[PDB]
C-alpha cells in the first residue's frame, strides 16, 4: 500500500546497510505475498521498475542476490547488461570510439595503421609512442585510463568459452580487464591452475605485482577441482 | 537482440531559441552501457556532442558546453537532448548512437528565418 | 521420412549439445537402418550432403567421430580438406598470396629478395623490419596474424614423415602452426620426448611460454612408448 | 587430385547493369580452404576482387565494396560472383582461383554500347 512507498526511495542511499535492509524487507514480503494471488501490488506501486533498474551494473553480492531472488519469485526475468562486443570491431567503430572519449586528434594515425578491435585490445606503450605518435607520457596515461575503463565493460562471449570473465570478476571487478590477455594467449578455467608468475608477466600482460599475486593465489587455491 | 533506435524532433528554427530531440530504443535504456548523440555537418565528418553512461555521468565537448544537455528518461525508454542557445553554424544532421556499433538514421536541423 | 527433415537444420545450431544429440540420433538410426536394405532414405532426404559438409574443418571429437561412424556405416568415404602445399611454393604463389591477404604494397620487396614458401615459413621480425621494410610494429603484428592463420591450414605431407601435425593438432588446433619449426630443425614423433625448453625457444621458434610448457608436458608424458 | 576449375559468364554489357559469373570445380567446394576471384586488366598485373573461406567469411577490396558479392552454392559445386553496378574501368579478364596454386583459364568482360 502507501507504507511501501516510503521504502521506494531509501534504496538510493549512499551507504550499504540501508540498501541491504531495504532489499531484505522487500524480498521477504515478496516471498510472503507470492503464494497468494496478490502480486499486483508490486505492479501498481512501481517498485518493480527500481528493482529491474538496480540489478544490472551492481557489484554487491547480498543486494543483487536478494533482488534476483525477489524478481524470480514474481515470475519475471532478470535483465542483463548490454555491453560492447569490442573484440569483433572494425576501423569505423574504433574511430567513433576515439571521437567519443575525446582523443579525436589521433583518429588519422589510427586509420593509417588500420587499428581494429583485436589490435586495439593488445596495444602496448611502444606502439603508442613510436608509431601512433603519443609522445607525452601524460597523454598515454590518459589513453590507458580510458582503455582500461573500456576493457572492464566489454563483451567477450564470442571468444571466451570457459567463462573466464566471471571468474575474474568474482575476485575483484577491476580484474575483468585482464581477460583478453588470458584468452588470446590460450588459457582457460581448467588449465589455469598451473601457470607461473613469470608467465603472467609478459604473456598475459599483467604489470602490477599485486594483481599477479592475488590472481596466482586465487587460481592456485582452486588446484584440482575436477 | 539488435537494438533499434528512432529519432524525433528536428526541423528548423531561428537563430537563438531552443529545441529538444528525442531518441527511443527497443529495450530498456538502463541496460545499455553508453549512449551518445552525434552531429554531421554537410561537407565534413561526424563528431560527438554528448555522451551518457549507465550511471548518468555526462561529458560534453568544449564547443557546446553550457548550451546543450542530455538526459535519460526511465519512464519510457528515451534519451533527450536539449539545445538552448543556438548559433547559425549548429545546423546539421543529428544521429543517436547506442553502445558504439548501432546507429540511428538521423534528423535534419536548420537555423534561419 | 518427413520426421527426419526436422532434424536436418538443427545441426546448424551455435551450441554444442544440440549438435551432439542430433548426431547421436542420426548415427544411431543409421546403424539401425543399415543392416536392412533401406539405406535410400538418407539419399532422397539429403542428410548425406550436410554430413559430407560438416566432417571437414571440424575440431570436435564427439560430433566428428559420430559423423565418421555414420558415413562409414553407409559405405561412403569421408572427405578430407584440400589444404595449400605451402612449403613447396615459388615466388609467384607468394606474390598472389600477398595480393589475397591485402598486403599488396609490399609485393615489390618480396620479389626483390626472392622470398618463397620455405623462406616465407621461417620469417622473423628482423627480416621483416630491416630489409623487407615493415617498419611499424602494428603492420608486422597484422602480417603475423595472417601468417599464423595460414600456417595452421597448410599441407605438410611432403616433408612430415612421422605425422607430427596431427599430434600437435590433437593437443590444441592453435598448435599446428608450430609443426614446420619442429621438422626443419630435425625433430619427429619418436625422438621428441627428450627435448628441453631452452631448445624449444630458439630452435623451434616457439615464443609463448604457455605453449612451450604445454608441449613439454604433453611430450614428456609420452615418455618411452616404443 | 588436381582440381580443375571452369568459368562461365562474361561477354559484354552497357555501363550500369549487372552480371553473374560462375566457377565450377571438380570436387566438393566445401573441402577447399579458400576460393577467390581475380581480375587482370590489359596493361597491368592481376589483383584480387573477392575471397571466401570454408566458413563463409568474405573480404572485399575497398574499390568494389557494395558493388560485388561472392557466394558458395552447395547444391552443385559452383562459386558465384555478382556484379551489380558497373563502371567503364571494370573491363578485364577474370579468373577463378582455388587454394592458392591452381588457376582457371579466365573469361573476358567488357562494358560499352
Amino acid at each position: 500500500p502507501d507504507d511501501l512507498q516510503r521504502l521506494v526511495p531509501l534504496l538510493d542511499s549512499n551507504r550499504l546497510e540501508a540498501q541491504c535492509i531495504g532489499a531484505f524487507y522487500l524480498c521477504a514480503e515478496a516471498a510472503i505475498k507470492s503464494l497468494q494471488g496478490k502480486t499486483k501490488v508490486f505492479s501498481d506501486i512501481g517498485a518493480i521498475q527500481s528493482l529491474k533498474r538496480l540489478v544490472s551494473y551492481s557489484t554487491n553480492g547480498t543486494k543483487s542476490a536478494l533482488a534476483k531472488r525477489a524478481l524470480r519469485l514474481l515470475g519475471e526475468e532478470v535483465p542483463r547488461p548490454i555491453l560492447p562486443s569490442v573484440p569483433s570491431w572494425k576501423e569505423a567503430e574504433v574511430q567513433t570510439w576515439l571521437q567519443q572519449i575525446g582523443f579525436s586528434k589521433y583518429c588519422e594515425s589510427f586509420r593509417e595503421q588500420q587499428v581494429d578491435g583485436d589490435l586495439l585490445l593488445r596495444l602496448t606503450e611502444e606502439e603508442l609512442q613510436t608509431d601512433l605518435g603519443m609522445k607525452s607520457g601524460i597523454t598515454r596515461k590518459r589513453f590507458f585510463r580510458e582503455l582500461t575503463e573500456l576493457k572492464t565493460f566489454a563483451n567477450y562471449s564470442t571468444c571466451d568459452r570457459s567463462n573466464l570473465a566471471d571468474w575474474l570478476g568474482s575476485l575483484d571487478p577491476r580484474f575483468r580487464q585482464y581477460t583478453y590477455g588470458l584468452v588470446s594467449c590460450g588459457l582457460d578455467r581448467s588449465l589455469l591452475h598451473r601457470v607461473s608468475e613469470q608467465q603472467l608477466l609478459e604473456d598475459c600482460g599483467i604489470h602490477l605485482g599485486v594483481h599477479r599475486a592475488r590472481i596466482l593465489t586465487a587460481a592456485r587455491e582452486m588446484l584440482h577441482s575436477p | 537482440m539488435a537494438v533499434q533506435l528512432v529519432e524525433s524532433g528536428g526541423g528548423l528554427v531561428q537563430p537563438g531559441g531552443s529545441l529538444r530531440l528525442s531518441c527511443a530504443a527497443s529495450v530498456s535504456i538502463s541496460r545499455i552501457y553508453v549512449m551518445a548523440w552525434y552531429r554531421q555537418a554537410p561537407g565534413k565528418q561526424r563528431e560527438v556532442v554528448a555522451v551518457i553512461r549507465y550511471d548518468g555521468t555526462t561529458n560534453y565537448p568544449d564547443s557546446v558546453k553550457g548550451r546543450f544537455t542530455i538526459s535519460r528518461d526511465n519512464a519510457k525508454n528515451t534519451v533527450y537532448l536539449q539545445m538552448n542557445s543556438l548559433k547559425p553554424e549548429d545546423t546539421a544532421v543529428y544521429y543517436c548512437n547506442a553502445n558504439v556499433e548501432t546507429w540511428g538514421q538521423g534528423t535534419q536541423v536548420t537555423v534561419s528565418s
